RNA sequence: UUUCUCCCAGUACGAAAGGACAAGAGAAAUAGAGCCACC
């Protein structure tokens, strides 16, 4: 998953994120009452030397049975005022977070590939 | 035989005897009004129970797969 | 005779009424669900209730790579790459929301794990979602695949070469030096293949299961 | 430049009988959107991407409107 | 009962200048109607938006519970998640920006999913 | 069929058509040259034409008229 | 054991602006006591 430091992918057409960049896009802050963050958990990445809000879509850490464990960490970026930095979102993202505790929405719609 | 299926965990080791006491939270004050009062009496016999007593929200075994409609 | 793992009990205190009363409840669900004979290594495709979704079930299409779980809770695994990502769901045999179960392919692979195929090459776990099932012969054993896949560089998750794993359908020699092979034998541990003290013997347990599951019928 | 033009008028004529098949939607922006997609899209394209271009479209044109409601 | 009809019927009384609606196939594990609306400014956006909840709470929906209202903070873009739909409403420049409609509406040939791009991240040493 | 209605409403649905100029809107107006029509002009100036009328016009002629009086025969033969 | 959200309710109240309670529900968090069906 993502965590303290945690180099996630960032699947998201952000310009900072698009753009290539010599350090892995690292994660600072996980936006939870507990230190683990997860699918659906707003955490503070850093990418091009500047901290943006992202949301995690994926993990490789064991999940529950019924669940598919992906085998890379991906994040989509999230602005302040709420909206996604991105306009697109390439991983396939699952659906359950539409049921998550949230605001998950406007992600899903951003969200094209949903397994 | 006799089995009870009871939610959550029992503390001890497997085949570990255990004290079992009607619920004394304020919540389940009164629950032996609509249950058998001093207890249940086979010797009565007044209805025969079935084998198995299931609760109503529990999903019996060979019933049809739950489709989330 | 093919008798499933999940009615195999394990050895430990467990009550075997337990298990007798398990396996009623095992049968009486297989009638309304039938449960397909597999294997490791076949790619299975699966109907579920979608819970997330409202009255909408999936299939979901991939090589069995492990079993685990006995009794009613027994479980399975199979993985698949999707939009090239590796994704692997554990699917509970007497789930009540598995709608149908369905085995694509029915084969064994060279290992009764297939964790090491991650490690593999991808287009070794790349399987269609919508490829046809393909005949099987009901009267042989299950088809065996023989392929020895293509690991990725040496980091991997286990340590595969050692003896103790003893993976048979791994490619060692392209990627590991007979010498690497050596080192990795230092954990030989003869004694175990000699060792009676670690073996359980199910054989017995399993023919009698045997004649009870028919008996239900 | 289409491999058949004709399908040009047939299709951007039903994407209009579509508009007024559309009730959920506005039906004031509909038109307005699909004669936009029409001009940008099909006026400079090549044989290969314009087969492209239309094959979609005549798949929205037989899909309900590709899912529009 | 609130359904997409009344909602949408609802949402042209208070004057929502573009609607879109995308149905789901069952094959697809998501919402039966994908549902995207427009708004002159950020006061028409809190108004329509709070006008479907109030009507949806009225419209009986016993059943099911409140809808929580999501984006109400951004001035742009406010998106409610009712039981059978989900509306996501925003101004009019935004809506062609992000061209939501097109994701759903061309579900893999939307022309914003080309314009993502890859990275490389290499060690300092 | 009235072929003197079908050229005054050939021309009237031509005179709908705002983006067109009709400068000269004639029965003999051509388009490629006359008033510098696009391969968009013709394809929108026929399905004007064609809901007026019932369409089933096909292009492969359509873009062949090249004048409204030619529709208008094409029409009057077809009715 | 503690926190947060929802509900009550845009109600009570208030000219408006604004905006509660109590009762109930759902989420977590930590502490304590346990447990191995699954991972």
């Amino acid at each position: 998953a993502v965590q303290k430091m945690t180099r996630v992918r960032v699947v998201d057409n952000s310009a900072l994120g698009s753009t290539p960049y010599h350090r892995p896009p690292r994660c600072i802050h996980v936006y939870n009452k507990s230190g683990v963050g997860k699918v659906g958990d707003q955490i503070l990445l850093a990418i091009r030397g500047q901290k943006k809000k992202a949301l995690i879509v994926g993990h490789r850490m064991p999940g529950s049975r019924m669940t598919p464990k992906f085998d890379s960490n991906n994040v989509v970026l999230i602005e302040d005022n709420g909206n996604p930095v991105g306009t697109r979102i390439k991983i396939p993202i699952p659906t359950s977070l539409r049921r998550r505790e949230g605001e998950y929405s406007k992600v899903l719609a951003i969200a094209q590939n949903f397994v | 035989h006799n089995i009870i299926y009871v939610n959550g965990s029992v503390p001890g080791h497997k085949n570990c005897l255990v004290k079992i006491k009607d619920s004394t939270l304020p919540a389940y004050k009164d629950s032996c009004k609509n249950l058998p009062f001093p207890t249940y009496f086979p010797d009565g016999d007044e209805e025969e129970l079935p084998e198995d007593l299931f609760d109503e929200s529990v999903w019996q075994p060979s019933e049809p797969s739950i489709t989330f409609a | 005779r093919f008798l499933s793992p999940e009615f195999i009990p394990p050895r430990g205190r467990t009550n075997p009424l337990k298990f007798k009363i398990e396996r009623k409840d095992m049968l009486d669900r297989r009638k309304v669900l039938p449960i397909p004979e597999f294997y490791v290594g076949s790619i299975l495709r699966v109907t579920t209730a979608d819970p997330y979704a409202s009255g909408k079930t999936s299939q979901f299409l991939g090589i069995c790579i492990k079993r685990s779980g006995n009794g009613l809770g027994a479980t399975f695994t199979l993985r698949n790459t999707i939009e090239g990502q590796g994704v692997e769901i554990c699917f509970e045999l007497y789930n009540p929301r598995i709608q149908e179960i369905q085995v694509v392919k029915l084969e064994k692979r060279l290992d009764d794990n297939l964790l090491y195929l991650r490690d593999a090459l991808p287009e070794y776990s790349t399987f269609d979602v919508n490829m046809k099932p393909v005949p099987q012969e009901a009267c042989q054993e299950v088809p065996v695949n023989k392929l020895k896949v293509k690991m990725k560089p040496k980091p991997w998750s286990k340590r595969w070469e050692r003896p103790n794993f003893n993976i048979k359908g791994i490619r060692f020699d392209l990627a590991l030096t007979e010498e690497q092979m050596k080192e990795a034998q230092k954990w030989n541990k003869p004694w175990i293949e000699f060792d009676m003290m670690r073996e359980y013997d199910t054989s017995k347990i399993e023919a009698a299961l045997w004649e009870e599951i028919e008996a239900s019928k | 430049a289409p491999w058949s033009r004709e399908a040009v008028l047939c299709l951007y004529r039903a994407l209009l009988r579509q508009g007024r098949e559309l009730r959920y939607t506005d039906r004031d922006f509909y038109f307005a959107s699909i004669r936009r997609e029409f001009r940008k899209n099909q006026k400079l394209e090549n044989l290969e991407a314009r087969e492209k271009q239309l094959e979609k479209g005549l798949v929205f044109l037989h899909s309900k409107l590709g899912g529009l409601i | 009962k609130f359904d997409i009809d009344m909602l949408v019927s609802l949402l042209r009384q208070e004057n929502a200048r573009d609607i879109c609606v995308i149905q789901v196939p069952p094959e697809m594990r998501y919402t039966d109607y994908f549902v995207i609306g427009s708004g002159t400014s950020t006061r028409h956006l809190h108004a329509m938006v709070h006008y479907l909840v109030k009507m949806y709470k009225h419209l009986k929906c016993r059943s099911d519970p409140y809808v929580k209202i999501e984006g109400k903070d951004a001035d742009d873009w406010l998106c409610v998640d009712f039981g059978s739909m989900v509306i996501h409403l925003m101004l009019p420049e935004t809506r062609e920006t992000y061209e939501l409609e097109k994701l759903w509406t061309l579900r893999s040939f939307d022309d914003q999913l080309a314009q993502i791009a890859a990275e490389t991240l290499p060690e300092d040493f | 069929l009235t072929l003197d209605g079908i050229k005054d409403r050939v021309l009237y649905v031509l005179k709908l058509y705002d983006k067109i100029d009709p400068e000269k809107l004639s029965v003999n107006s051509h388009f490629m040259k006359d008033l510098g029509l696009d391969s968009l002009d013709q394809v929108e100036i026929i399905m004007a034409m064609e809901d007026e009328f019932g369409f089933e016009i096909p292009d492969i002629d359509a873009e062949k008229l090249m004048c409204p009086q030619e529709i208008v025969d094409y029409i009057a033969d077809k009715k």
